[PDB]
């Protein structure tokens, strides 16, 4: 009887939170994807010159 | 008398067809076998190593088997230094093929028979210490050939293909080195070796001895029957020259097919020594196909 | 090029050095895995050996006619098996403990885990050793109770040596690859040499089956 | 006996307020974003010295040296840049199933089916690297570690459980209960308050750090699940699992955003990174590759071939210059 | 950790020593070592090098042929057997050890050194000041100056700070022109370009006092260069 009280306890804990739109999420991961694409040596290869590797 | 025109004329019309057929196979195969194992060198056990030894010994000598080839198609043209490193490889490829044949048979007798005795304190380094030994041993038995080989010109028929030039005694001295060493050495340690292989396997139960039984004799009975007959005649030979010759036109003339025919015979197993000792692995089998699934 | 970096580099070679008699050194010594249902027997089959704190894991070392054998106990795991037995893929044998003497339905778990553990995916081509531990109390039992009650289908004799061996059979009917993997029976006995010289004898075939398929020879 | 209703009743009433948020969908957002284009990336470096199944690595914070554990007993340190080993650490126990390296570098953690997390310092006076510390208290084998600030790591083990510990005194500060099966792999938020840990259940839970509870749990999975990242900006996650398929969840919207799956591929899943900007999704695969998918897309961006067995480890650098694979060939490259 | 020293003495010209240097406290096997020479009142000059597994030896241009280095290491010892001893060889010796790899910082401990007396470097690095007055409440700059750019191809400028107080023996300040050393307080620091460089002491103290070399460890002959006194 305590593991069912636990998790019923644990579910109100769960639910009581606030949630946002899926298109406001995806928004932000498209934002934070676009703001830092100059800085990903492997989406776009940075020449041989600074390359630590070759 | 009767310059061996029956002999030649054999010669001409069967020699070029046959090596050419076993110069393809042998590329064929061994190259295969080579290329199979040199492509992860990291996990070859011993007689894996000794097998890419023997393969790239047999790659070579079908490579210098056209040159040959030509020799005895109409006359041997090219330069006289040449043939003094073509006769060179080919002794070289001939006593490495031998050696490495009995290699691969001590191998297995101690992997089989010494198997617990070698597990636990086995050298990390018999290996290629036993192939540079090989190697080594190989070019000592060709250096006869490599600065006594020429090219010299008879005025009767008139040509020039190249051979060996000392005194018969030096042409009985080699053709007992090479009888003794090419064939009963190996002989002597595959048939020691794998008796005793065949004796331990034996008292064994399971389904993996028969194939392996199998095998043994196969490559066994294989090896003899393909280099018996060369030697036989060699050895006809070796006494026609010390007497008991007759020369009646045909002799001489039945000895060279003879020798030319098993030589064939003899070439035809060095082609064939990889299907007897690769593809027949499961490992061996597996490997390739890994390789040719990821190419 | 290299200033003080030559340093660096002779220092990783001795490492390597290193590296490489290690692995030489522990590439010469024996792999058991010791397996069993509910602690049948295992232990007596541990005590065998002569040579809180860590409940993983146990390592077992012996040594027998010079060779060497380490022996792993994962018997207080108490986990998902196939999240962490594919770590054991390169285990010379298996040993694998059964109590004859079985009461409440133990022989059909034993079996079950025999038959989890001898038809893995991992395990292919892997030898195992079955010891048929409490044979004593089997004489007893097979003479007190009948065979009967745990094999419905039984129509034998209550003598000790067809219920051992209809036993035996039903054990090893279990081996789905019959070709590329054997087992090894032998019914424990109090004399500590035959428990280990049976040991010896199994690795031993089992390095020399293994070299065949190293050689070519299969 | 009662109280089952209770949960059935509160669980529908979570399902239904996770469909009110799906207004839309990532993917019919994104599509018309250009995509990425085809990836090559070349083996720049290999590492060799481990002798049996490579179990883990980790990359150090300078993005130069990494931290390899195999299960012939071993930890080698390798500075990438020029293949050279600058430690090699004997374990007591040869049965390693993770490794960590220190944010501060100062230490390294290993530990496997010893149920054991030791902790090794790098930098002695003596001059040779020793035990420094030998946690103990799971229960079952450790999966994963993770070094918060140099002084307590966060571990996962078999028996369901997590634990925050305290290395000065070797003491659990924190045990974190609730999964069902074993827990396979956690990451850590970049700010090192939050950490996600997935398990066998098929779900991966949400935990805080402080207060050692559960915020939320995210199920969709069908199997067990092996491997979890975080997105770079902290708000999203990856999982993958056996069902050979990866998904993309989101903290703040408490579902699932997006799955990443083939018709081709049908082996399981052993682990997850993600890039520098968090375009690209790495994932190592049973099948002996590595797939690069474009993490806005869904779309396979490319493949990184050349390991001879399982995949089992995977990571990228913090500069996002290289990315090093390690499989159960006993062999690490490096990638570019 | 201490490295001590024997074998020290009056010498006539001509003869043969064996200095020896015992280690505790310590891996022995995992370091190089380094034997140093100091003649009285006169700047460091390197003497001998041996490897870790004695593996790769050098030797000074002025000492070699009459010197050898070698160790033992299951003793933990470490022997220079010196012969054809000139009148140019009566110093101090001091036994000093060094690991490399990456990140690590050689010749951080120094041994107390021996006194042996006898009888009747294509790199040359100038410290063009000899002595500079103080009080323990300022900032001190000194300056180190190279025949060749230190700066090496990896991005590493090879220079090395040591500090010689009173009636001691050398220690590390500073190693590859910018790190401190472990133990050195934070109010050292170092800086410079190639070919000048440059040692920063934010606030002295009674025992900032002393001579400083700066060596370089580039090409491996391994010059010092007189040092810079401090005082007052
Ligand atoms: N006088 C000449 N040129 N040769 C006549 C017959 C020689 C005969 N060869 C052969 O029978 C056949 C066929 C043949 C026929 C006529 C001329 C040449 C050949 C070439 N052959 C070969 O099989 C190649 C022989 C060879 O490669 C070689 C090596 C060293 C020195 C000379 C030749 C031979 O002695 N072979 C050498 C043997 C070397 C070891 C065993 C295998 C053969
Ligand atoms: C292991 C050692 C023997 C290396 C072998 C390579 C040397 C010795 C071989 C390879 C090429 C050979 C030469 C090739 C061509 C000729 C021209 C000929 O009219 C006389 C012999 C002569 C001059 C050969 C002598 C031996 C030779 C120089
Ligand atoms: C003209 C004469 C002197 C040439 C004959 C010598 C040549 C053919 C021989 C001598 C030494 C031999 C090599 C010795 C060892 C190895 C390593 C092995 O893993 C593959 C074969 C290989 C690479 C051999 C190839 C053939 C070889 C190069």
């Amino acid at each position: 009887i305590a593991q069912a009280r636990k998790l019923v306890e644990q579910l109100k804990m769960e639910a009581n939170i606030d949630r946002i739109k899926v298109s406001k999420a995806a928004a932000d991961l498209m934002a934070y994807c676009e703001a830092h694409a100059k800085e990903d040596p492997l989406l776009t290869p940075v020449p041989a010159s600074e390359n630590p590797f070759r | 008398p009767c310059p061996q025109d029956f002999s030649l004329n054999f010669d001409r019309a069967f020699l070029p067809a046959l090596y050419s057929l076993l110069f393809l196979l042998g590329l064929l195969g061994n190259g295969a076998v080579a290329a199979v194992l040199l492509s992860r060198r990291t996990a070859l056990s011993s007689t894996d190593t000794f097998l890419l030894h023997l393969a790239v010994a047999d790659t070579l000598l079908v490579l210098t088997l056209p040159l040959w080839a030509v020799d005895a198609a109409v006359q041997w043209v090219f330069g006289s230094g040449l043939c003094k490193v073509a006769g060179a490889l080919f002794n070289i490829n001939f006593y490495a093929g031998a050696l490495l044949l009995a290699c691969i048979s001590f191998d297995r007798y101690l992997n089989i028979v010494h198997a617990t005795q070698l597990y636990r304190r086995g050298p990390p380094a018999r290996v290629t210490l036993t192939c540079l030994a090989v190697w080594g041993l190989c070019l000592l038995f060709a250096l006869p050939d490599f600065i006594f080989l020429s090219a010299h010109h008879d005025e009767r028929l008139n040509a020039t293909h190249c051979q060996y030039n000392f005194p018969q005694v030096g042409r009985t001295a080699l053709r007992v080195l090479q009888l003794v060493a090419g064939f009963l050495l190996p002989l002597l340690v595959m048939a020691y070796c794998y008796a005793h292989i065949l004796a331990v396997l034996l008292v064994s139960r399971g389904q993996r001895r028969l194939r392996a039984m199998r095998l043994v004799v196969v490559v066994v009975v294989a090896f003899a029957l393909c280099w018996t007959p060369y030697h036989l005649v060699v050895l006809v030979d070796i006494l026609m020259d010390l007497g008991a010759l007759a020369r009646n036109c045909g002799r001489e003339s039945r000895v060279d097919v003879a020798k030319s025919v098993t030589s064939g015979l003899g070439y035809m197993h060095c082609c064939l020594n990889p299907l007897l000792y690769a593809f027949v692995g499961v490992k061996f089998r597996e490997r390739m196909w890994m390789l040719l699934l990821r190419l | 090029l290299s200033a003080e970096d030559k340093a660096a580099v002779e220092r990783s070679k001795m490492i390597d050095r290193n590296l490489r008699e290690d692995g030489e050194k522990a590439a010469r010594e024996v792999k058991l895995l010791l397996l069993g249902a509910g602690e049948s027997g295992k232990s007596t089959i541990v005590k065998q050996m002569k040579i809180v704190k860590t409940t993983g894991i146990v390592e077992t070392h012996f040594t027998f006619k010079d060779l060497h054998f380490k022996m792993f106990d994962v018997g207080a795991q108490r986990s998902e098996r196939k999240k962490w037995i594919h770590c054991f893929e390169g285990v010379t044998a298996i040993i694998f403990c059964v109590a004859l003497s079985d009461e409440m339905n133990r022989m059909h778990e034993s079996m079950k885990l025999f038959d989890s553990i001898c038809n893995n995916k991992w395990f292919t081509d892997t030898s195992i050793i079955l010891f048929l531990n409490k044979k004593d109390l089997f004489e007893e039992k097979i003479k007190k109770s009948p065979l009967t009650i745990c094999y419905p289908e039984y129509a034998g004799s209550n003598t000790y040596e067809e219920a051992a061996a209809y036993i035996q059979c039903q054990f090893e009917d279990l081996n789905k690859r019959k070709d590329t993997k054997e087992i090894y029976t032998h019914f424990t006995c109090s004399t500590d040499t035959k428990n280990v010289q049976f040991v010896f004898d199994a690795v031993t075939d089992v390095i020399i089956k293994n070299n065949l398929k190293d050689c070519g020879l299969f | 006996d009662q109280l089952r209703q209770e949960a059935e009743q509160l669980k529908n009433q979570i399902r239904d307020a996770r469909k009110a948020c799906a207004d839309a969908t990532l993917s019919q957002i994104t599509n018309n974003i250009d995509p990425v284009g085809r990836i090559q990336m070349r083996t720049r470096r290999t590492l060799r010295g481990h002798l049996a199944k490579i179990y883990a690595m980790h990359w150090g914070t300078d993005s130069r040296l990494l931290v390899s554990a195999s299960q012939d007993g071993k930890l080698i340190i390798w500075d990438s840049y020029t293949t050279n080993k600058v430690h090699a650490i004997p374990l007591r126990s040869s049965w390693v199933m993770t490794c960590a390296y220190a944010p501060s570098g100062n230490y390294v953690a290993c530990g496997g089916l010893d149920n054991i997390c030791s902790i090794y310092n790098l930098k002695t006076r003596e001059g040779n690297v020793r035990v420094s510390r030998e946690l103990a208290g799971h229960t079952g084998y450790l999966s994963c570690c993770r070094f918060l600030d140099d002084n307590q790591i966060v571990t996962s083990s078999g028996d369901t459980t997590c634990a925050l510990w305290d290395i000065e005194t070797g003491q659990q500060t924190t045990t974190f209960t609730g999964h069902t099966g074993d827990v396979m792999s956690l990451s850590l938020a970049p700010d090192t308050r939050l950490f996600v840990s997935g398990a066998c259940d098929a779900s991966a839970k949400l935990w805080d750090v402080r207060e050692g509870m559960c915020r939320q749990t995210f199920t969709g999975h069908e199997s067990d699940i092996n491997a979890i990242c975080f997105f770079p900006n902290g708000n999203a996650f990856a999982t993958g699992s056996d069902d050979a398929t990866c998904r993309l969840f989101d903290l703040r919207a408490d579902q699932e955003l997006m799955t990443y799956s083939h018709d081709n591929i049908i082996c399981g899943i052993t682990s997850v990174s993600f890039s520098k900007s968090g375009r690209l999704l790495l994932a190592g695969y049973d099948d002996f590759n590595c797939n690069v998918w474009d993490a806005l897309k869904a779309d396979r961006a490319g493949v990184l071939a050349g390991h001879d067995n399982r995949v089992s480890c995977l990571g990228v650098t913090d500069d996002g210059m290289a990315v090093a694979t390690g499989s159960w060939d006993s062999f690490l490259k490096i990638w570019n | 950790v201490q490295l001590v020293e024997s074998g020290g003495g009056l010498v006539q010209p001509g003869g043969s020593r064996k200095l020896s240097c015992s280690a505790s406290g310590f891996a022995f096997s995992s370091f190089g070592m380094h034997w140093v020479r100091q003649a009285p009142e006169k700047g460091l000059e390197w003497v001998a090098y041996i490897s870790s597994g004695s593996g790769t030896i050098y030797y000074a241009d002025t000492v070699k042929g009459r010197f050898t280095i070698s160790r033992d290491d299951p003793k933990n010892t470490l022997f220079l057997q010196m012969t054809s001893l000139r009148s140019e060889d009566t110093a101090m010796y001091y036994c000093v050890r060094s690991i490399y790899y990456y990140g690590s910082s050689p010749f951080d401990f120094w041994g107390q050194g021996t006194t042996l007396t006898v009888s009747s470097s294509d790199i040359v690095m100038t410290q063009a000041t000899s002595s500079v007055p103080v009080t323990p409440g300022e900032s001190v700059s000194i300056s180190c100056r190279s025949s060749k750019s230190l700066l090496h191809s990896n991005g590493n400028t090879y220079l090395y700070w040591f500090l010689q107080r009173p009636g001691q023996s050398p220690q590390l300040l500073i190693y590859r022109m910018s790190n401190l050393a472990s133990g050195v307080p934070d109010r050292f620091s170092g800086s410079g370009s190639g070919t000048a460089f440059t040692l920063t002491i934010s606030r002295l103290e009674a025992e900032d006092v002393g001579v400083y070399y700066c060596m370089q460890h580039l090409e491996y002959p391994l010059t010092f260069g007189a040092g810079t006194k401090l005082e007052l």
